[PDB]
């Protein structure tokens, strides 16, 4: 019931800048340390900064100077100000709460689901969605498989869904991979019972909001 | 600087196993801030433990942190598949703006053998008006992760145009997903007839083949 909100995470120009927002629900968190921990992709924890229960702030000896965080307790809400921006800057940018009771001790107990900061100078690119139909011999067998393929997209990420939700079992939506265009493209599977088919409608949604790209396509087989 | 080495970068083990990382400082960490955290994929970290051994709420009893100064150890006394995930340690050196975290331990799982089901998908017509076409293999709930998926067109070995993607850990039964992409451009996919997928994995006796006939 508790949990924290980031956002203002998207695509940005090299010498852009940005201000993430942290907004908690379920608690008061006026009380509380908040701190800002990134993630380059398939890297590790990075630590930036924290903003204490008083307006106090600390940043890590890299960031204090392109990052500055603030707060703003009548609204709930903890800020990031991003500057002058790198392509070295591009992460996942997450808020966290310091363990009630400490300070400078690094136990960080409640996060945030994360934000995804990309610092590039291309453009963003909206995704072709092509379905991946089952075979026609899809009968018998050992139950049949199905998906859709996203392709052609910039920057991550992009959500997959099966039938607005109602799928979800045996879904598998693949990392993306980069292809000699500089383009992410992955594809989501979904194994479901050859009886299933024909009777049972199967719609993979996807969405990219970057590009504000938003396609259902409907798998059929033929 | 600080210098924060985390050991191993990874490691596998077989559920109900005991697996041990460890962390150790350069810097001695100030009065004992030590902490780890799970983060599985997608998801952010969780803490797991803070002050070296004490276990925040909800944590199962077989987790458990000791050591001191410069070294210390996270213990998982009976590994379980749900426990696939990267594990991080952080410390604290009384300067605050020293906060640091290790490189991390890749935690994976080790089970039988399970064969592949695999499937294969011809391009679409909808992406052949757009000048290309992406035929797509897929290779679902198999163990160990290494699998051999090679594109045969009309029996010509392809080599340098395909990409292959593999899942997470699953982490109700430890298995793994790949998918394995050949893309060509039209003309080039017009231009035969037998697309076949052939897959080889140790739960396999004899490599599995996957095809279709281009338009038939």
């Amino acid at each position: 019931e508790v949990q924290l909100l980031e956002s203002g995470g998207g695509l940005v120009q090299p010498g852009g800048s940005l201000r993430l927002s942290c907004a908690v629900s379920g608690i008061d968190l006026s009380n509380y340390a908040i701190n800002w921990v990134r993630q380059a992709p398939g890297k590790g924890l990075e630590w930036i900064g924290i903003i204490w229960a008083s307006g106090t702030t600390f940043y890590a000896t890299w960031a204090k100077g392109r990052f500055t965080i603030s707060r703003d307790n009548s609204k709930n809400t903890v800020y990031l100000q991003m500057n002058s921006l790198r392509a070295e800057d591009t992460a996942v940018y997450y808020c966290a709460r310091t363990v009630p009771g400490y300070s400078t001790a690094p136990y960080f107990d409640l996060w945030g689901q994360g934000t995804l900061v990309t610092v590039s100078s291309a453009s963003t690119k909206g995704p072709s969605v092509f379905p991946l139909a089952p075979s026609s011999k899809s009968t018998s067998g050992g139950t049949a498989a199905l998906g859709c393929l996203v392709k052609d997209y910039f920057p991550e990420p992009v959500t997959v869904s099966w039938n607005s939700g109602a799928l979800t079992s045996g879904v598998h939506t693949f990392p993306a991979v980069l292809q000699s265009s500089g383009l992410y493209s992955l594809s989501s599977v979904v194994t479901v019972p050859s009886s299933s088919l024909g009777t049972q409608t199967y719609i993979c949604n996807v969405n990219h909001k970057p590009s504000n790209t938003k396609v259902d396509k409907k798998v059929e087989p033929k | 600087d600080i210098q924060m080495t985390q050991s191993p970068s990874s490691v596998s083990a077989s559920v109900g196993d005991r697996v041990t990382i460890t962390c150790q400082s350069s810097p001695s960490v100030w009065s004992n801030f030590l902490s780890w955290y799970q983060q599985k994929p997608g998801k952010a970290p969780k803490l797991l433990i803070y002050e070296a051994s004490k276990l925040t709420s909800g944590v199962p009893s077989r987790f458990s942190g000791s050591g001191s100064g410069t070294d210390f150890t996270l213990t998982i006394s009976s590994l379980q598949p749900e426990d696939f995930a990267t594990y991080y340690c952080g410390g604290g050196y009384s300067s605050i703006s020293d906060t640091t975290f290790g490189g991390g331990t890749k935690v994976e799982i080790k089970r039988t053998v399970a064969a592949p089901s695999v499937f294969i998908f011809p391009p679409s017509d909808e992406q052949l008006k757009s000048g290309t076409a992406s035929v797509v293999c897929l290779l679902n709930n198999f163990y160990p992760r290494e699998a051999k998926v090679q594109w045969k067109v009309d029996n010509a070995l392809q080599s340098g145009n395909s990409q292959e993607s593999v899942t997470e850990q699953d982490s109700k039964d430890s298995t793994y997903s790949l998918s394995s992409t050949l893309t060509l451009s039209k003309a080039d996919y017009e231009k035969h007839k037998v697309y076949a997928c052939e897959v080889t994995h140790q739960g396999l006796s004899s490599p599995v083949t996957k095809s279709f006939n281009r338009g038939e």
